């Protein structure tokens, strides 16, 4: 993807479920059908107005007492040209907002294309054979946040490259408070 | 004093334990080094046999209770998963290394310099080893990749029919080649069938021109051989329509039970209709299929498979150019199928192979595909033959994919113990002995080669360091450098125009993993165990 | 205690070879003895408690124990061997024991396996060109040649006196299998031949059968027992009301909705009866169960119902008469009703009810009806039988021939023996070795015929040294040479080539173990 505009989701894409406990009664052999075209409609409407905006990448939040993201919505975003990354937990959103710059959004009436986070690189790599990486390279509005990738042959080797690293920054953490 | 309670050791008990335990797993393993020594076998505790030689599997299989060796193992099994050849040598170049520091730990020399001698060696080892390079568009190109799968496949169970092997390969990774952005030759593996499937020999194990599949027909009225067929990529279960848990059904008139009913039964037949409108012939499904929907497919003389992998199906909708279509909708509110996202097969046969059935698919008009079926005796060398087809394809890929070949054998390790002796002269500090370990560490190589092949082996190591002593001074004698190691009778000869072919990242890659484990491990003296 | 690894056991290679020598050369002598027409039949005990009786070489190794990785491995292919091809069983395990035999001297000698596998396939490559140069073409359509050949093959079963029929029951079992559907694709999958075991009666009274046989009865006996042209249909479906799968609740408040919704049943009852009835079925074939209401309605229109069928019978019952079952009663049609049938008569066999339906026009699925003693002669017959149609299939689908006994292997170890003059090297013992170990055959076959080895085998070596004399074999019945073209012993090329190639190649995965570790708890 070259230039995408990162979008950060906190609301589920599936059938719509209220807070107290919902039951359909069918009665006639239309409303069966009916139902299912309703459902469809709601998920193209929710699909066009997701798309209406112009983003590219979706960032969808884990949910655990519903699904966050069905088949037929996933398919209409794969249809749509659209990347959807549905595996974002909840303790890494204030990382995010604050090294993407993209304010959450968790209702589909407050998605405004102003509250999108302009994107120059959003692509993905592939290692030799250690699994996939998800990598994002280019801000508009970049924050005071960074990330540092520790390799190594050896888990432990990797955990001590860590723990060096770790103190190396407590050093010089102490060595700037100090100024002496 | 000092309240711990477990056993500890401090001094020089933990690493001569450290010691003779990487010398036991170097000794496990050195049985099925070259293409002279033989196979492995390992049973369980039920009676399931296993014969393999490849060096990880040997490794995995063994219950390892001990660090040091965990250490090794986990070494050689991310060996085999980066490159995919070269597993063993790795780790008995580590070994050697480690037995080689040992001495010189015991000499009241610090670790440090030891470790600073062997990575200034490593590097330059991995300099001198770009000056040494062949490229293989610059020569023949089609006679080196057949060498280098031949050698790939020198020791292993197919090592005299390597012939075809190596052409059967070549043809399968010239097929699988995939089209991206045009700027590099990428060569992605692990996307053929390799069935398994006992009965014929070896020679009769031929190249399919196309993707098998590894399932049956459905119903026994659809026929078994349709020319010019449509595939179709499904991925949703067809069977009989059920309501969700939130969706219940409270009957309150008796004249229209009978209607839903009928409704709940013609849903999937209308939706068979508008799907089957196109003119679709071969249907694949992911799920399974009723019972009621196969006499449809039945009556309009088509095929129904299902129980299909996602793998297989996404290969199968790449190579023909199909589209997995997970649902019906589309851009509006009503389930409509078209006709443009629809497959193109050739000719679709279900040949019975050995009682069990398989169906065949031919190449298409989009992409072409490749499908290996080996045939050995009983299971054992089934997965032999696999194993080796997968160890060649890996070998072929790195070599297509590096662009360059090194001649293997007991060439490459001498000139670099002879470049790193040369080299020690210069350095006057207390490194000088670490570059000369490293060196003498290399040679352990051709020692094992000519253990396992029960011949004189100080003699051909003494012929060997002359040669690349003669050849490294001299520059009238500079062609005597690719003289390599020939185990079938024990003289050298030309390793060069046709002996032995091997990659340059294979040999890189293993020896900055045996110096890192070398490292990472020399710097352990204390081991504290606690009591569960 | 520090350890390296926990039960944890390793050999060393000489011996590991030794003993897999060793157990590959017990298997061969104790396979040896179900040999040849003079050979005995065993009988085996298996733990469920039945007993095992019968005389094929793969039956006797299926039911031994072992724990040795060598005889796992010979038992192993020793069962894909009959899975291949289906004869050949007991002559690719002694093949495999004399080239150990032979082999294992030259192992001794300080000699590397890798020279010992390159000339055992440069052997077996000029073994196989040699066949494929022996071969002798034969006709399809003489029946009389493929009688013989047949006879031939099942001479050494019990069966030798009464193969003047069983010959001909397997050709005609073989001729109807063989159906071309769609395509240019002649499969010949044997699952439409149904070998049904009934005990009692003579040996002379089992004769195949023009259609199929159900074991089962009429729901009603007041429904017809013999029809002369019936029009038998087939169902898939359940004829009777039941629930649904969507979970539904049904919430009266009247009082005729009880009756209303008993009459709406009975209602829908008799419409699928009628569309039923509709098409004039006769014989109704389904795989699920039948009510009462349903019954009543087909007995009023004198129809025949059959309940509880299995898939395979149903399959053979659509493709013995001509129809296709269909799971939808509303969308029957005409073309799904099958007209082949010709005689459908329910007789008892031993307080046993059976509907034999037969005079088909031109069926494609044959039942043999086994007519015995107890169950283990029923299991041999049945065994024999299988033998018999596999070994005809094999013969139909690769119209070759090699002269039979032990003429092809003194030929073929003569023309290695004049082929190996020509090389050089060490290459040459190993290739004499293999030719010389071809002659295991003739001399277990003279062993148990007339235990003189040394003088028939020198006798069979002076009259194969000939260039005019390479169908010259020892008959199993006397004990003297006599030519192959006046005798009728022949075998098929395919069956041979499997069973050298099967033996070749357990020899060299057997020649290349040198370390046994055992002791992982598996994963
Ligand atoms: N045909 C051959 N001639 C000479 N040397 C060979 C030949 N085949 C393999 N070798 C050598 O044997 C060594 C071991 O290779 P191999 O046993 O195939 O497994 P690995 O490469 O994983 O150690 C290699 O370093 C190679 O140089
Ligand atoms: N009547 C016979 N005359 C000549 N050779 C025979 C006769 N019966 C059997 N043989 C030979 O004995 C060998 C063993 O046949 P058999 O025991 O029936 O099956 P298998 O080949 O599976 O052991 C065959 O290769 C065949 O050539
Ligand atoms: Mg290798
Ligand atoms: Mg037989």
């Amino acid at each position: 993807v070259e230039k995408a505009k990162i979008g950060l989701i906190q609301f589920c894409l599936s059938a719509p479920k209220t807070d107290m406990d919902n039951q359909i009664v069918v009665s006639d052999y239309a409303q069966m059908d009916r139902v299912l075209r309703e459902e469809r409609a709601y998920i193209l409407n929710l699909v066009k107005q997701i798309k209406k905006t112009g983003c590219n990448v979706l960032l969808i939040q884990k949910s655990i007492l519903r699904d966050a993201l069905s088949d037929l919505a996933l398919h209409f975003l794969n249809k749509m040209k659209i990347m959807v990354i549905k595996d974002i937990e909840r303790e890494d959103i204030e990382f995010i907002c604050k090294t993407i710059g993209t304010k959450p959004v968790a209702h589909i009436d407050q998605f405004t294309a102003d509250m999108l986070g302009s994107a120059e690189l959003a692509e993905e790599v592939n290692l030799n054979g250690s699994g996939k990486l998800l990598k994002i390279t280019g801000c508009a509005s970049p924050g005071k946040t960074v990330t540092i990738v520790v390799r190594g042959s050896n888990k432990l080797v990797i955990e001590e490259a860590e723990r060096s690293i770790h103190d190396a920054l407590c050093v010089i953490r102490c060595l700037v408070k100090k100024r002496a | 004093p000092l309240s711990v309670f477990g056993d500890r050791s401090t001094g020089e008990t933990i690493r001569s334990q450290n010691v003779m335990a990487a010398a036991s797993i170097a000794n496990i393993v050195k049985s099925s080094l070259g293409p002279v020594g033989l196979d492995k076998m390992l049973v369980d505790d039920i009676g399931d046999v296993t014969i393999t030689n490849d060096g990880a599997t040997i490794l995995k299989l063994l219950e390892v209770e001990h660090p040091a060796a965990k250490v090794l193992c986990e070494l050689a099994d991310l060996q085999d998963k980066e490159v995919g050849d070269g597993t063993t040598s790795v780790v008995i170049i580590a070994a050697e290394l480690l037995k080689n520091a040992d001495e010189l730990v015991k000499q009241k020399i610090h670790p440090t310099s030891v470790i600073s001698g062997y990575r200034l060696a490593c590097k330059e080892a991995v300099r001198y080893i770009n000056e040494n390079l062949i490229v293989n568009t610059d020569e023949l190109g089609r006679d080196c990749l057949i060498n280098a799968a031949k050698t790939s496949m020198s020791s292993k169970i197919i090592g005299i029919n390597g012939d075809f092997f190596a052409n059967m390969v070549v043809d399968a990774v010239l097929a699988i080649k995939y089209t991206d952005i045009r700027g590099q030759p990428r060569y992605p593996v692990n996307s053929v069938n390799i069935l398994k499937a006992h009965g014929r020999s070896q020679m009769e194990s031929m190249l399919i021109s196309g993707y098998a599949l590894n399932c049956v027909v459905g119903s026994q009225g659809m026929p078994k051989r349709i020319v010019n067929a449509k595939i179709a990529c499904l991925d949703f279960s067809l069977q009989k329509t059920k309501m969700k848990l939130g969706v219940q059904v409270v009957i309150t008139d008796p004249e229209k039970l009978d209607q839903i009913r009928q409704r709940e039964s013609d849903i999937t037949k209308e939706r068979i209709q508008k799907i089957l409108a196109t003119g679709a012939n071969v249907i694949l499904t992911t799920g399974g299929i009723d019972d009621m929907c196969l006499k449809y497919f039945v009556e309009a003389g088509a095929m129904a498979v299902r129980r299909v992998l996602k793998r297989d199906l996404k290969r199968i909708a790449k190579a023909s150019g199909a589209t997995i279509l997970s649902t019906l909708a589309n851009l509006e509110g009503e389930e409509t199928f078209e006709a443009a996202m629809l497959g193109q097969a050739e000719e679709v046969v279900q040949e019975r192979i050995c009682d069990d059935e398989l169906i065949l698919i031919k190449n298409t008009k989009a992409r072409t595909s490749a499908s290996i079926i080996l045939r050995g005796a009983n299971d054992f060398m089934c997965d032999e033959m696999e194993r080796s087809l997968h160890d060649a394809l890996c070998v072929v890929k790195r070599v297509l994919e590096s662009k360059s070949v090194v001649p293997g054998g007991g060439a490459v390790e001498a000139a670099l113990s002879i470049y790193l002796e040369n080299y020690a002269t210069s350095m006057g500090s207390r490194e000088q002995l670490a570059i000369a370990e490293f060196a003498r560490s290399l040679l352990v190589i051709p020692n094992t080669l000519a253990v396992n092949a029960a011949q004189d082996s100080t003699d051909l190591v003494a012929k060997l360091r002359a040669f690349h002593n003669e050849a490294q001074v001299n520059p009238e004698r500079k062609n005597l450098k690719w003289i390599g190691l020939d185990l079938s009778n024990g003289k050298p000869r030309d390793n060069k125009q046709a002996g032995v072919f091997e990659p340059t990242i294979v040999k890189v890659k293993s020896l900055k993993f045996a110096t890192e484990a070398a490292i990472t491990i020399l710097r352990i003296d204390d081991l504290i165990k606690l009591h569960p | 205690v520090l350890v390296l690894s926990q039960n944890t056991k390793r050999e060393s290679g000489r011996k590991v070879q030794s003993g897999n020598i060793n157990a590959a050369k017990t298997i061969a002598d104790i396979i040896r003895t179900c040999l040849g027409p003079k050979s005995m039949m065993k009988m085996l005990l298996d733990p469920m408690g039945g007993i095992v009786m019968t005389n094929d070489g793969n039956a006797i190794l299926r039911e031994i124990q072992v724990q040795h990785p060598a005889a796992k491995s010979m038992i192993e292919i020793s069962r894909t061997q009959d899975e291949e091809v289906g004869d050949g069983t007991t002559s690719v395990i002694i093949l495999a024991g004399e080239m150990l035999s032979v082999a294992e001297h030259f192992l001794e000698q300080q000699m590397h396996p890798t020279v010992v596998i390159s000339a055992y396939r440069k052997a077996l490559d000029d073994m196989i060109s040699t066949l494929k140069k022996i071969s002798i073409p034969v006709d399809i359509s003489d029946s009389d040649m493929m009688l013989n050949i047949i006879n031939s093959s099942i001479t050494t079963k019990a069966i030798s006196r009464w193969s003047s029929l069983a010959c001909n029951i397997a050709l005609d079992a073989v001729k109807m299998v063989q159906f071309e559907e769609n395509g240019r694709k002649e499969i010949d999958i044997k699952k439409y031949a149904r070998v049904e075991k009934i005990p009692g009666g003579i040996i002379e009274d089992s004769c195949v059968l023009r259609g199929v046989m159900i074991n089962k009865d009429v729901t009603h006996p007041r429904m017809r027992r013999y029809i002369k042209n019936p029009r038998i249909v087939l169902l898939d479906s359940s004829l009777e009301y039941k629930k649904g799968e969507s979970q539904t609740d049904i919430e009266i408040t009247r009082e005729e909705d009880f009756t209303r919704i008993l009459q709406m049943e009975e209602e829908y009852i008799q419409q699928l009866c009628e569309d039923i009835i509709q098409l004039k079925p006769d014989v109704v074939i389904t795989e699920k169960g039948i009510s009462d209401l349903a019954q009543h309605y087909l007995m009023r229109a004198n129809i025949t119902a059959i309940r509880r069928v299995r898939k395979t019978d149903n399959n053979r019952i659509a493709r013995a008469c001509g129809a296709r079952i269909v799971s939808r009663p509303e969308e029957l049609r005409e073309d799904d009703v099958g007209t082949g049938a010709g005689l459908l008569e329910i007789k008892k066999i031993g307080d046993e009810y059976f509907t034999f339906i037969t005079d088909c026009k031109d069926p494609k699925a044959c039942t043999i009806l086994l007519r015995g003693a107890s169950k283990e002669i029923l299991s041999e017959v049945e065994r024999n039988l299988q033998d018999a149609m596999q070994v005809c299939r094999n013969v139909l689908l690769d119209p070759q021939l090699v002269p039979g006994g032990g003429a092809s292997e003194m030929a073929v170890a003569h023309a290695l023996t004049e082929k190996s003059k020509a090389m050089t090297g060490v290459e040459q013992w190993p290739y004499r070795a293999v030719a010389q170990a071809l002659e295991v055959i003739p001399r277990t076959l003279i062993q148990n015929c007339g235990a003189s080895t040394i003088r028939l085998l020198t006798s069979l070596r002076a009259k194969h040294t000939q260039e005019n004399c390479e169908t010259w074999g020892v008959n199993g019945e006397t004990g003297t040479l006599v030519d192959m073209k006046e005798l009728g012993i022949w075998e098929p090329l395919a069956v041979k080539l499997q069973t050298y190639k099967t033996a070749v190649e357990t020899a060299v995965l057997l020649l290349r173990i040198d370390d046994i570790v055992s002791g992982h708890k598996k994963k």
